[PDB]
This record gives C-alpha cells, structure tokens and sequence, in this order.
DNA sequence: ATGAACTTCAAAAAAAAAAA
C-alpha cells in the first residue's frame, strides 16, 4: 500500500490532467536547454532557471526518463536527448575526458540510433547533425551563459531545436512516440511477472527509478542492492517484482510530489501528502460541480499540510476528517529512501498528535487575552529563547520539541530547563512558558517520567497540594497583591524575588510574606485585601512547608502554578466568587 | 438595536445603523451589484455579511469602541458564514461563507491562512450567540430565507452546465466584491 | 491544612501570630495597622523582638473583644499554640522563617473557617 | 484447520518493495504466517497453508533503524568488519501485533510412509498447545518472537471490526515450486489481501 | 550439538548510558515511542555476545565472522565449516552467500528486542568538545568547539528473550560448550563491552529455561511470565537494579523445565 | 598493554559549582530530573583527566587530542604523515594511524577517540571508560543570579545609567558524584594502554579536580578511587557486584548533604579476595 | 607566571550587612537554603578584589575589565587594535588578544574572563578561582525594614504630602563565610599571572573588605587567608585534605555566632610540610 | 568465478500566527 497508493495516484494525476510524466518520461529539471537549428548549428544555450532562492536547475521539462546510469561504465547509458554537460558536449567539469567523451561517444550514439530509427524529424536529424559536428558543440562552450552551466555540476543540457520554441527535440511527436514506443517494447520483454504493486503480469522492473527530492541525489526509493538485502537470490528489484509500468508510475509519483506542493517537512522528514480516492462527491454537491467532481490527487492536501503547519501557525482546528490523506513521510537514509511515515488515515487521525500537543499545551487565558488559543510553536519556543526564536537549540529544542509535538512524544527535559531558565530570567512566566511547561509536565506525567504528580489542567487547580505548584500559586497571589497594592511597580516581587522563589522557596517565601501584610494593608479596597489574603490562606493551606529547594519538576509547577493563579486572579470575578463560597 | 454601526455624529450626537436595515440595504445593494451572476446569490451573503454583528458581545463592543451609550475586537464575520454553511448547502454554504467570513478579514482560505474550516468550526459558539441575538428581539424568522432552491437559480442561471472548479474562485472574489463593496 | 501539633517553632509562632492578629482584628476590626502590618516582619524573623510585646499587647485585645467568651475562645488557642512554643526563638531559622508565614496563614484559615475554633475549643 | 494465534511485541513482515528500509507489511504475511506454522511443526510431508489471517491488534507502527549489515556472509571472505560493511536499515516495524492465523496443511508428494494427516495435525496441535516448536516463530524477522497459542475458536478481540483497510497486493507465499530441495529458485506469488473485512482470508493457489 | 531447547530471559541493565542508540534519532537510546520503555535491538545484544566471544576466544572454532574492526584488529561442507570455525555463525546463525535456503543458517540463538521493563528516561546530555574535527564552518577565530550530544538512560532494566533451538544447533554444530559460552557471554559481556556511549551496563540476570524436549515443553510466553520483573514497592523512579523485584516463579515449571538462574 | 582488568569506583564531589553544567539548561549542573541526582558526563571526567595529562605529562606519547585550537583533523592527518604515509595501503593505513595515536595521544590510549573524521585515522574504543557519575543524593542546584557590572556588547539595553549583564552562576551546594569506570584489558591491547598509562590515569582521577578549577565549578575534589583489579583479562566478578560493593550512603541522619563528612563510603573488601584486588586510591 | 600552585582558605565575615544579596531573592544575602548557611558568590569576592586592584594599582597591566560604563566588547576591541590588528591571523588573533587582555587587565590575568564576545579576544580561564563562600554557620539574615522619608518618581508620591518608601535592608547579623580558592599554575602559564599579580591578589583578599563598604555590606572583614603553597606546579596534597586543616567551628558554647570571637579557626599545619608551605597571610 | 573494492552515478532541501 506504500506504492499501490503511489501507483494509484499516478493513475489519478495522469487522468486528472495534472501533467504527470506519461509512461516513458520524467519532469527532469533541465537547467541549460540547448537551442539548435534544423541542421545542427548551435543557436543558443538558454537557461530555464530562476526559481526559489537556491536557483533550482531548470524548468521541469517532461523529457525521456533518466536511465539510472550509476556505474563504472556509466558512459554507455546515455539518456535519450537530454543528458548532461558531460554527455552533450563531452565537457567534463570534474570527471575528466574519456569519462565525458565516452559519455558523448554514447550520447551521440544514442541520438544517432534514434535518428536511424526515427528519420525525417528535423529535430533529431538536427541534433544528430549537431552531435556529428564537434565544432558547434565547441561553440556551446563559447556561449554567453555557458560559464553558469559549468558552475552547476551535473548540468542537464537538452537540445531544443529552433522553430519549435517551447518543444524540445525530445518533445516532438516522434520522439514522444519513440519513447512511448521505447517504453512499450524494450521495457516489456523483461522478466515477465509478477507485479508487487498492481499484481498484473506487467514485466518486472529491476532498477526502480531514482526518486528525486529525498536524498542529496535521486535515489531509487525501492532498491535492494547489497549482497544481502537480496532475499531469495532475487538480485535487486526482483526481490520486489514491481512491473515496469508500475515502477515507473510510483517513481514518477514520488518525483512529482517531491517536486510539487505535496512535499512538506513534517519535521526534518520530507513528506508527500495526497488525497486518497475522494468519495463519489454526493449528488447534491456534485450537481453544482461540473463534470462532475474530479479526484485531483493532491487536492485537499492542505487539510493535512495546514495541520502540521498549524503547529507553527498556531491555527490548529480540531478536524473532522473521513477524507483520508495518504501521507508518505519518506526521508533519506544515505541514498535509499526511508519511509518514516505512512498514513492512509484521515487528517483527524493525523491530528491526534498535534491535538494532544495543543491540548497538553492548553493554558488559561482571560478575556481579550493577547495570547492565541493554540499558541504557535515558533512563538511558543520564543518564550524559551534568549530574546528571539532562533537560538533555541536546533537539536534538543525547536527541531525536537516539534518532533515531541508532531508525534505526542515527551517534551525534552530541555523545556523545564529552558522554560524555567526564561521564567526566572525574564522574571515572569509568559503564557508560552506556562503553557509549554504545562505541556512538558503533562507529558512527563503521561510518560511516567514525573511519577507522583498528576497532570496539569487548563485552569488553576485550587487543589494540587504540590509543594511547587502551590508555591507558584502563592507567588502569583503575592505578586498580584503587590501589583494590586502598588499598581505601577518597577520591581514587582516577580522581578525581585522570582528567581529564588521558583527554585528556592525558603530563601524567599519567608520574606515575600513579610512584604505581604504591608501589601494587603496598602490595598485601597480593604475587602480586596481580605479576599487576596483569604486566597493566599487557601493556597498556603496546601503548603505544609516552603521547600528548601524546588526540584526541576516543581519549578515547572511553580511557573505553571504562578500562571494558573495569576490568571485566576485576573479572571472576571474568580477570587471574589471563590472567597464568597467560603 | 441591533447597532450595526455606531457613528458619533459631527454634532456630538450618535446615530445608530440598525443592523436590520444594514443587512437589508447591503443585500439589496449587492443584488444590483451582481448582474445575472449572483444577483439573489450575493445578497444571501449580503443579508448575512454582518450576522455576527448581532452578537450580544459585539453589541457591547461597537458601543464601547465607537462610543455609543458609552476594547475587545469581537469577531463577527465568521458567525454569518457558519449560519450559511449550516443552512443552505455544504457547497453553497461554504461558497457563501468565503464571502461572509471574509467580508472584513479579507477572503479566506479553507485550510492554509485564515482558514475558514477553522473559523467555521470555531464559529459554532459565535454563531449561537449571534443567532440568539438575531432571534432575540426583532428580525422576523423569515428575514434570512436562504432559500437554497431559489439560490440554486442564480448559481445555475450563471453556471450553465455546472460550476467550473478552476474558476469558481472568481465569484468567490467577484461576489465577494459585491458584498464588500 | 493546619498541623495543630506540628511543634515546628516557626510554625507554632506563625499560628500564634495568626491568632494574635485575629484577636487584634476582632478587638477593633477597624484597624489601620494590625500586628501583621506593624509586627509581622520581625515576628516572622525575630520572634523575641515582638512576641514579648505582642503579649503585653494581647490581654488588652482580649479585653477589647466585644464577645467576652470569644476572648476565652482565642486565648485558649493561644495557649494551645504556646504549649508547642517552649521559647520564642531569638532568630527564626530559615526553615522556621518560612514556616512562620505558613503558620500565620494556616492558623488564620483555621480561625476564619467558620466553626473550627468554637468547635475545637469545645473538645477541651 | 488450526486457529493458531501468533502475537508479539514487534513484527516486521518486510514489504518486498521496502526491504532495504524495512517497512512491515501492515499485517502478517501469509508466507511469514505460514513459515511460523513451519517453525512450530514442519516436515517434508506437511505442507502448511494459511487459510485466514485475523488481525488481533490494530496496525500500529514503530520505526527502528538498526545498523544492519550490508553483505551476505561467505566462504570467500572470512569476516565482515561491520564498520566496513555497515548499512542502516530503517524498520517501520509493527508494534504490538497479534494474528490468529487460521491455517491447515496438506500432504506433499514426499509424504513418506506415515502420511497420516491426523498424525501431523495432532503433532502440531500438541506442539502449539504445549508450546513446542522447531524454531521460536519469527514474526517476519527472528528478532521478533511469536508469543503464539493454539486457539480453538476465538480468544482475543480482533480490532478491525467493521470493514477495514485493503492492504493491497501483499506477498502471499514465495513460490518454491521450481526449487530443488531447499528452495533454490523461487518466485513470489502475491495477493490482494482481499480486503481486511475484520480478518483477512487468503487465497489457496 | 545441544539436545535441549533453551528459552532464556536475559535481564541486562544500563545504569548511566546509551544501551542501544537510535540511528533514527541521532544516538538516543531506542525508546518504544508509545510507552517510553527503552528498546535495545537484539542485534545489539547479538553484537555484545559477538564482541565477547571475539575478545575471549581468540582461536578457531570460535571466530565471529561479523567481527568488529574496532574490537579486534560440497555446498554443505563449507557451510558446516563456517558453522565450525565461527562461533557466531553457529550461535546466531548465518546467511552464507552460498547456501541451501538461498543463504541462511538460522542458528539456535534467536533473540528479542530487549525492551526495557519500565519507561526509560533518555537524558539528552548535550556534551561539548573542546575541539572541532574538520576545518569547520565555524572552526573560527575565537575557539574550536563542536558542541555535541550524548544520551543516557539513568537506569533501564532491559529484558531480552532468547530462544536457543536445539533443532538449529544440530545443523550448526552449536554444542553445549558453545551454549555455555553463550551464557558466559550474556553474563560477562557488559563487563567487557564498555564505552562512553554505553556507560555502565550489567547482566542483571540470565534466566535460562532448559526443556527436556528438543521441541520445548512450554509456551515461551509462559516461561517468560515466570520471570516477573517489577519496580519495587516504594521505588518511585528506578535508578539501580536493586529497585527491581526480579521475582522468578519456578513453582509450576518443575514438570520438566529447568530454570537455570545463570545470572540471577 | 595492561594485563589485568580494572573496574574502579571513582567518587568525586562538588562543593560549590557546576560539576558539569548542562548546555541544554543554561549551565545548570546535569541533574537526572527524576531523582534530582546530579550527573557529570563521561566526557567531563574524561576531559578533566585530559587536562591533567595536558598539565603533568606534556610530551610525545601523551598528547591529548587537544584543547581550543584543536582542529582534530590537524592531528588525525598528522598521523598520516608518519611511518605510514603510503606503505600502509589505506585499508590498514587507517589502523596504522590509529596505532600511531594510540602511541602518541594519551587521551586516545586511555579513552577512545572518534578519529574517523579527517584522513580516517581509526576509531579507538578506549580501555578506560568512565560512566556518567550520578551524585549519590539529589544535588540541590542553587542557581545563583550573579550580576555583572559591565555590559558585554552594545546591548539593546546597555543604556544610560549602568551597564549590567546579570546572568546565572549555577552551583551544586554539595554533590558526591559516583563515577564507575572500566579499564578493559582487551582494548588496552589495541591501544597499547600501558600499566604506566594506567597509573597516569589513577593519578589523574585522584588529582584532576585539584587542578581543573573554575568560577563555574568552584571546588571539586576526588573523594575516593576504589579500583578492582581482576586477576584475569576477563572479569573475576561481575562489575556491578564490585560497585555495589563500594556503597556510599548519606550519613546516618543528614537530611541534606553539605560535605563528604555527610557521606559514609563503606567498602566491602571481605569476599573479593576470591582472586581480586581492591586497591583504594582515594578513600 | 607562578611556579607553585596555591589553595587558600579565605575566611571573611560580615558583621551587620548583606555580604552578597541574591538578586533572585530580593536582595537578601545568598544562602545555602537547605542548610541556611550564607553564600557569597565567587564573583562577589572576585569583584571586590577587582575593586581593590582598580583602587590601588591605577596603572596599565592591572586594569580590571571594569565598572558600569564597562562595555566589555569595547575593551576586547581595544585588544584587536594592538600589535595583533592583522598580524595575528584570525585563528591566533584571539590568542594574541588573550595574551593582551591578560597583560593589561589584572582581572583577566588573575580571574578569567569570557571575552570571546566582541572582536573575539579568546577565553581566559583565570588562575585564581575563588569558590562560593559558604558561611560556617547559618547566617540569620535579619532583613531590617528601614524607612526613607523620600520617594522616587512622582507616581509613588503620596496622595498627601507624606512621601516615604520604607524599603528593606537585609543584614547578616554575623556570618563567617569561608571561601576556598585555587591559584592554578597551569592557567597562570596561560595568562602570565605572576607572583607579583599573586601578591597583589593576596593583598586584595586581605584588604578587599576594608575598601568595599556599602550601606548593604555594613561591616565585612577578612578574618583569615591561609594559603597552602604547594612545592610543585602540581598539588603536593589534595586540595580538600588541605582545606580540612583550616577547620572553622563555632566556639564551645555559642548558640549561634555574632562575631569572629564566636568562631575558633583551628589551623592544622602539623604535617602539611611534607613538601609544602602554609602561609597564614590573613589570619 | 564470486565478492570485496571501487567507480561511477547526482549535484538537496528550507517555514511559521494578527483582529475584524
Ligand atoms: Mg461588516
């Protein structure tokens, strides 16, 4: 199902007119297309480049498929009419001649044996007269932009004769048919059966085709080539007898999705997501749709793309799915492709890890809270960072919190450590440090990494007995009383006592609570002083002694307890109510 | 009530734009705005464009922010959109919700940015509040007909042989223009 | 949340100060500077400093208590606390530093829980 | 028919396609299912035949990259030195599997004298209830043990209760017909699961 | 060759180290993603048995053939020779490039992914090196550092299940001497395979079950459930093997089983 | 090439400072979060041994695979310009270079070294392997907010009145860290770890905190090095049977430990005389 | 540079004042909480030694890497405007900058300095490493609430004319802090820290409290500086087997101390003379 | 001749909230 779900959208995108390589071809990224006249005579070396900031090498021309050269005598293979600045010009940037001239001795051979088998084309007779020139090819090096194709190793030049103007020599409706004939005769006399993917006879394809976009080089996604990965003496592709017509389909299915908008990194794991076979598009809804509705394979991938993007957008919505999205989360090994994810499941089922991420991360917010309901990871991790989210450690943090969030894994200790660092370093617990600590501690509980404690809740737990959480609440009420006593404070007992009330409660809370009677005295509403003192009595009723030192477990609680109680105090009528029910 | 727009008059008076006539006039205006295209279709988003303006909370914000009978920034676009998606049709409802929930936040995506799928699913409480406002005092129950059978006409009066998908966005923006205009 | 038999001198002094201020704040409830507002800072740290003066000051609050039996109520728990206080410590230990605030608010809760003192007195 | 109930913490019925980067077949392969039933009992008279797998725990995956070795062992070179022949095969393993393989068997051409189907049937029956085996059954890979049992009818809850995923063309049971003694020249027959209605029935060739 | 079926419950532990890191995730100890319990792929155990037998034997009949470059530096007549002069080929089996079953020698000793008893808490210890290796991107002016990463399990009592099959020993010639070497390995291999990544590991018990039958007179599951390993009564988080009750249960196996408590 | 196998219990302690701060946690001392027990990585004590051998030995045959300007390939390639430049046929040139460092770099003899980096120079296991030392009791990391009365950069706030960069100086008020160590004969054979190179390591463990001091770690001391020398290059006894043999418990009734005086290191030299030797080097 | 390694016990007390306020804890003195014993960061005494050297030396080769308007990158960039502007080849440009910052700044030559910051000046460890100063007995931080008859910005000015901002003055009614310190020779070689700079440091330790007085310090003194000068660059004896020679206890019958006359500082120079000197510089 | 050693292959890949 890993590949029959790729074959079964090649057969969908090839039938949704989405423009996928048709049965013999490949959307190869040809950077430095060659222009020739009708009888040779190199005209121009156009570069079909200029895309995303790393100038990806060429407009994807859907040219005859890359033949997977890959060998010591790699020169013999010679892709049909597009290959290489070493195959087209015999120019070796770093490979040396006789490893580029023998390439050109075979690329010219390939073109010519095409020309004999495909005459009166004026496109291949042109290039076959351009590949029997040795001078116009020399003129290719003396081109205006040749110096920029020599810069890109493995440049793929291809032969657009002039007077076709978009259509390559390998695009004419004879080379197009030749490839549709050279992938229907030569790749049909091979090992007769039987398909792994489709199950049909469909002659077996040894050498699956170089799935591009995963690795540093197009690597054969399914490729058993070492002395023992071969199971039954099957030798490299008969270990997995996938037909040529099916091998091509899923290879060019990955190739487009790793080159399309389907590709997106879940985290450090480039993933191709495509909608499964959509339901028959119930009649009423299909009444308005013309055709009617078509199963565009990559249609609602956004639902899943904007699910993992929701972890950074903070725009997570609990989804109701039943629209199943294939999500093949491949990743490079070295030059194999490691399927790290495979999910035919719905986006609702995929969300169960981000939902648990944004439910373990749920934290109290008052009214008109400037904080998002589900707080974006970059803005969430920005509460761990020095002052702006780029220095949060790209290996135990932003790159691992995401893996701990995308997968409902345990948030690393490096959050308590980092979130606590910032709690007592910014001298305040931003929503985002309280929320992130709530997520850490909830998952530490759920993993049995935080044994005695019970999972935190959104709200303040006017309970919880936790010698760190209740002192966090105590600090929250103490600082609320101070900020209620002195509205404009320059050094709240946060900014002055937090670093040691969080981590060392006897050092401080024995002296915060001498400031406390004075703060209560200064409350202009003495009844408000009574209410706040009542709740600090309630808070401190759960406390039997300020601990000498708060474990890393509880300084997270302190921060969570602080934020819980401080958003309880800044609730509409919470303290007035809770006081009035006593 | 309900106070669609609270204009502090130049004479230090306050005039109230009745949401009744605000929605009525917007729908009538973006019924001529669309020709054979969405004449009675864009109005059904004109009727609904500020349904969330019926919010009991927003009728406490538009007063607070515009100084009518003496700061929260209460969303109101999404409520009309959710009302549409539940009442007309999963197709027409979302069609109309693009227009409605975008009418101030800008036209929204379904998934990626400012996603409607998120806002509608989160509009349930907001729609409940705004529809409670709508039913609470005034606005006869057949003020929002949302007659899908009639609304099916100008859709099919324009989409002869069904709705082209690759250019259904052009209404979603042209009829959006009718609403926002 | 009150260990009436804690014996932690900081905690018993916190309890004692809580009842002392309870009496002061029942002696005259309209009070600008209760002993929390004027004495707590050292009662929590230097119990010998105040707690001597806090009990010069205590019988007069017990007199000023309007409900003459309420004075017995609160004096009884002062004695209940002071059984656990063999001496007002010169300087409260740091553990005891914090436990004094613990005691203040534990015993303050115990006093402002409705029937607790009037009940617990009647089991003596 | 035997309703043996393979189960194990992990399992890798490695898809032929994703062999170097092992991705387990979502359920027990009828080859791996059968060879398990040869691990408990086999003889070149019994020829096992899986009649119906039944998934008993949901298809749950855990990726495990093991530093596998790249090359076979050989008489020629008398050692590997793994750090020279290292490979890192990922393994999308099947965590917490269970499968009640409803399997029976037939008698081969070389059934011998004591060709009693009942003899081998009761032999396997005693082996499975007692727990005996020639080989601790491999859930696709020997690194994964089959904590089996010989159920009579049904003693575990199959999770794919309503009609569930069709895993497509899985390796059925590699064809050792052209092979000489000890499976030299084989081929792979493969099967539409048929679906997984709640426990997949397999197809006898 | 041995004539008994051995199903053993190895119980090693890691006290401050990385038992078996994950190439998935850098080098962090293989956790079970859903339950947090650590995994130690049997090939790691199969390695330290291999390593031990390579350290100790240093002779013919006991080579390893999958040997470490960093620890020591007709058709059924060479496959028997491989199952003769290579202890690993006998013990753990082989895939001989020439063979009968397209290569395999299965070898008696099957092994289980050593799942930890309780959720290990992989401690991502970001370590530093006061030196860069290459002419780094930032092997710059101020100092050469290559801030690194070294994980530990603060303790994990990993439980492995091995299944020595006397049926395979007959093909491989895995004699009772070789199997005694195997127990010596499991017990005495975390004393010899020490490292920086692997911290301190200790074979905290190798509870073999010898079966009077070749075929094996028990379900291996039932035997392993006789070796009940639990966190102790008051142990909140495990940190040493004396935080585990390894209660073996020999009460009912006594029919024809032998619980050789070879390591505990 | 030592001929015995050693299993030592090193017990050092930290008085006031970061025994080994966690770069993941500012510079918080590595705490095992579950138990609060401190951790001092393998590499920390290996580095402190390295520093001790950069201090006291300072010659060829005891280089250290070294300090700041330590482009490690500059040493790894330095191997390949040796007696093994071209006659050692890369296959075994790697091993020859690996042996060159196991002749030259005391760190690479004692501990290992991943040297496969530059011109691949082998990959040594290291006869001496320390384990992450856990403090016997939870370290009560104090996390002092120090102040600096001088800003470093032209800060966003390096403003008018004062320039200040407060910062954090985490300290362990006391932690008795118990490193376990394994000096395996088998890898002492491939690296040439000599009995001399082993007495150097014993000296290093005993004296390497007296010499590796800092503002960060303050005072650390080696509080005892109980070495179990086994008669065979195998193990006479299981290592942990010998490490539980050295049991360190907080003193009878100290609720929080302030010094070694609040710990009790009781060794059990009663039954190891099987053939083993407990040689007590610090305790 | 120095050719002996020193381990000094620097007993300094505070009589009525805040020896080192914990910014994490209001300003109340740093305290080892679970033992109540006070703390004075190593950076605090390094600061007062810096203040002393900035006070007395007033000359180049003894600058201090300095007071408030002390943007450190400014001094570091001064290092890169030297003989090593270009001539030192960025790799060792930072090392030449270290040698400079060590030459000029006695702070850097004596204590270290993290100067990797601006035009990177390297990273000096600093031969002199004071530890944290844990008071012998629990400091009974008094936290004297004080008053001011004045306020600050007319936002906290009273709604009546009576302005006052009482505030708090934490004082240790007495604490005999004990700072272990280590003059490491190996890093004296790095910084050029000489016996002249070391005698400056000893004067600084003895006289660093006579000069750094605050309303906060009240009265701090240097009750003793017992310097263990080892014969070797290495340590003749383990550092803590020396520091246990300076046993400071509260005297016979003091419930808790109130002056140095309440502490007996017993110095045990009986057998340290193995090869090694104890010089009672301060006491 | 089989299997390690080696030689070619190919030339990455990049994001991320408002609020009507
Ligand atoms: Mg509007």
């Amino acid at each position: 199902m890993i590949l029959h779900a790729l074959t079964q959208y090649y057969q969908r995108k090839a039938e949704s007119d989405g423009g996928i390589a048709q049965e013999g071809f490949e959307n190869k990224e040809i950077p430095f297309i060659i222009v020739i006249d009708k009888q040779g005579n190199f005209i121009q070396l156009e570069d079909t480049r200029e895309l995303k900031v790393k100038k990806k090498v060429g407009r994807t021309f859907l040219v005859p498929k890359g033949l997977g050269r890959s060998g010591s005598k790699s020169y013999e293979v010679s892709n049909l009419l597009w290959d290489h600045y070493g195959y087209v010009l015999a120019y070796a940037g770093e490979k040396g001649q006789e490893q580029a001239d023998k390439q050109h001795a075979s690329f010219t051979a390939k073109v010519n044996e095409l020309k004999q088998a495909l005459p009166d084309d004026a496109g291949v007779t042109a290039v076959a007269a351009f590949l029997s020139s040795a001078e116009e090819k020399s003129k290719v090096m003396q081109a205006a932009n040749w110096a920029e194709c020599a810069k890109v190793k493995g440049c793929n030049l291809s032969f657009r004769l002039v007077d076709e103007a978009v259509d390559l020599v390998c695009q004419s409706k004879a080379v197009r048919e030749y490839v549709s004939q050279a992938n229907q005769t030569q790749s049909d006399n091979a090992q007769k059966g039987i398909c792994l993917v489709t199950g049909k006879a469909a002659p077996i394809a040894r050498l699956h085709n170089a799935v591009k976009g995963v690795n540093a080089k197009p690597a054969p996604f399914a490729s058993v080539n070492l002395s023992a990965f071969e199971s039954y003496g099957k030798e490299q592709g008969f270990a997995f007898p996938i037909g040529e017509q099916a091998m091509f389909e899923y290879t060019t299915a990955l190739n487009t999705l790793l080159a399309g908008e389907n590709r997106f990194r879940i985290g450090d794991v480039t993933t191709v997501c495509w909608g499964a076979k959509r339901t028959p598009l119930e009649e009423s809804l299909a009444s308005m749709i013309n055709g009617g509705g078509k199963d565009n394979p990559d249609a609602h991938i956004d639902a899943v793309k904007a699910l993992y993007k929701s972890l950074y957008n903070g725009q997570y919505c609990k989804p109701d799915g039943e629209d199943k999205f294939y999500l093949l989360g491949l990743s490079p090994n070295s030059a194999r492709i490691v399927v790290r994810f495979w999910h035919e499941t719905t986006v609702a089922a995929l969300s169960e890890s981000i939902a648990a991420w944004y439910d373990d991360l749920q934290m109290v917010r008052g009214e008109n809270s400037p904080y998002p309901e589900y707080m974006p990871l970059p803005r969430l991790l920005g509460n761990l960072v020095l002052d702006g989210k780029m220095e949060n450690l790209p290996s135990d943090l932003i790159a691992q919190i995401t893996d701990a969030a995308l997968n409902n894994r345990v948030l690393p200790v490096s959050l308590l450590q980092a979130a606590l660092r910032r709690n007592k370093a910014e001298q305040k617990i931003t929503y985002g440090r309280a929320s992130l600590l709530k997520a850490y501690i909830n998952r530490a509980i759920r993993a049995g990494r935080l044994k005695n404690m019970k999972e935190l809740t959104m709200g303040l737990d006017r309970n919880r007995q936790d010698i760190g959480y209740v002192l966090g609440r105590l600090f929250a009420v103490l600082e609320k009383i101070q900020a209620e006593a002195n509205p404009g404070l320059n050094a709240t007992i946060a900014d002055r006592y937090f670093g040691s009330a969080s981590s060392t409660p006897i050092a401080v809370f024995g002296t915060l609570m001498r400031l406390l009677p004075h703060h209560l005295n200064k409350l202009e509403f003495e009844g408000r002083a009574v209410q706040l003192q009542w709740e600090i009595r309630q808070i401190l009723e759960h406390c039997q002694r300020f601990p000498n030192h708060l474990n890393l477990e509880q300084q997270g609680l302190f921060a969570i307890g602080y934020y819980h109680e401080t958003q309880f105090l800044f609730t509409k009528d919470a303290l007035k109510n809770l006081f009035n029910e006593a | 009530d309900y106070i669609a727009h609270a204009r502090q008059d130049s004479s230090n008076a306050w005039h109230s734009h009745p949401l009744q006539k605000h929605l009525q006039k917007v729908a009538q205006l973006a019924k001529r705005f669309a020709g054979r295209y969405g004449s009675l279709f864009a109005e059904y988003a004109g009727l609904l464009h500020d349904l969330g303006k019926f919010q009991e909370s927003f009728q406490k914000y538009i007063r607070n922010a515009s100084g009518f009978e003496k700061l929260r920034k209460i969303p109101h676009s999404t409520a009309g959109a959710k009302y549409a998606v539940e009442r007309l049709n999963p197709f027409f409802g979302h069609l109309l919700a693009y227009l409605i929930a975008g009418h101030h936040a800008g036209l929204a995506d379904w998934y990626d940015k400012g996603s409607l799928k998120r806002r509608l699913q989160q509009a349930d409480d907001e729609l409940a509040a705004s529809l409670s406002g709508f039913v609470e005092s005034s606005l006869p129950e057949d003020f929002f007909p949302l007659s899908d059978d009639d609304l099916m006409r100008d859709f099919f009066a324009f989409w002869e042989d069904g709705a082209k998908l690759e250019e259904l966005h052009i209404w979603m923006r042209f009829l959006f223009s009718c609403l926002v205009d | 949340g009150l260990d009436r038999n804690r014996q932690d001198i900081g905690y018993v002094l916190g309890r004692l100060f809580a009842v002392l201020e309870k009496i002061q704040a029942e002696a005259n409830p309209g009070l600008n500077a209760t002993i929390a507002d004027r004495y707590f800072g050292s009662a929590s740290s230097t119990p010998i400093a105040v707690f001597g003066t806090l009990m010069r000051l205590l019988p007069h609050h017990l007199n000023k208590l309007e409900f003459e039996g309420r004075a017995v109520q609160l004096q009884w728990e002062i004695r209940q606390i002071l059984e656990h206080c063999q001496r007002f410590p010169n300087h409260l230990n740091l553990e005891q530093q914090g436990l004094f605030a613990i005691g203040y608010y534990h015993e303050t809760q115990f006093l402002f829980t409705k029937d607790a003192l009037k009940n617990l007195f009647n089991e003596a | 028919r035997f309703i043996l109930e393979i189960s194990g913490d992990l399992a890798c019925f490695t898809r032929s396609e994703l062999k170097v980067e092992r991705v387990s077949y979502p359920v027990i392969t009828p080859s791996a299912a059968r060879n398990i039933l040869m691990a408990i009992l086999w003889k070149p008279a019994i020829r096992w035949k899986v009649l119906k797998i039944e998934i008993l725990k949901p298809i749950q995956w855990t990726n495990i990259r093991r530093n596998e070795v790249g090359t076979k062992m050989s008489e020629r070179s008398g050692s590997l030195y793994i750090e020279d022949n290292r490979q890192q095969r990922a393994s999308m393993l099947l965590k917490d599997v269970a499968y009640r393989i409803h399997a029976d068997f037939d008698m081969t051409s070389e059934a011998g004298e004591s060709d009693n189907y009942v003899k081998f049937a009761e032999m396997f029956k005693r082996r499975a209830k007692k727990g005996q085996y020639f080989h601790q059954p491999y859930l696709g890979c020997r690194e994964f043990p089959c904590d089996f049992r010989l159920l009579e009818k049904a003693e575990d809850g199959l999770p794919l209760e309503d009609i569930t995923q069709d895993f497509g063309f899985m390796l059925y049971d590699m064809d050792f017909s052209k092979s000489d003694p000890r499976d030299s020249n084989n081929a792979e027959p493969m099967f539409y699961q048929c679906k997984a209605v709640n426990g997949v029935i397999t197809v006898p060739p | 060759t041995i004539e008994k079926r051995y199903d053993f419950v190895f119980l090693f532990d890691v006290q401050d180290g990385n038992p078996n890191g994950d190439p998935d995730a850098g080098n962090l100890p293989r956790i079970d993603p859903q339950t947090g319990e650590g995994l130690v792929t049997d090939v790691c155990l199969k390695r330290k048995v291999r390593n031990f037998i390579q350290m100790t034997q240093n002779d013919e009949h006991h080579d390893i053939f999958i040997r470490e470059k960093g620890i020591l530096n007709k058709t059924e007549a060479a496959r028997q020779y491989m199952c003769s002069r290579y202890y690993d080929i006998r013990t753990f089996g082989a895939v001989m490039t020439t063979g009968k079953n397209a290569g395999q020698v299965r070898g008696p000793v099957q092994l289980t992914f050593s799942r930890s008893i309780d959720p290990i808490m992989t401690l991502e210890h970001s370590i530093t090196r006061m030196a860069v290796t290459n002419e780094k991107d930032a092997s710059e002016t101020g100092d050469n550092r290559t801030m690194g990463r070294k994980f530990t399990v603060p303790y994990g009592l990993y439980r492995c299940h091995g299944f020595i099959s006397t049926h395979f020993a007959k093909q491989t010639g895995f004699s009772e001497n070789d199997l005694e070497l195997f127990w010596q390995a499991l017990v005495n291999m975390f004393d010899h395979d020490h490292s920086a990544a692997r911290g301190q590991m200790n074979a905290r018990g190798l509870y073999v079950f010898e079966h009077s039958n070749n075929l094996g007179d028990a379900p291996a599951d039932s035997l392993f459930k006789r070796i009940q390993v639990v966190k102790k009564d008051g142990v909140e988080v495990v940190r040493s093997f004396d935080d585990y009750l390894v209660s073996v249960d020999d009460k009912n196996l006594e029919e024809t089983k032998l619980l050789r408590k070879l390591g505990g």
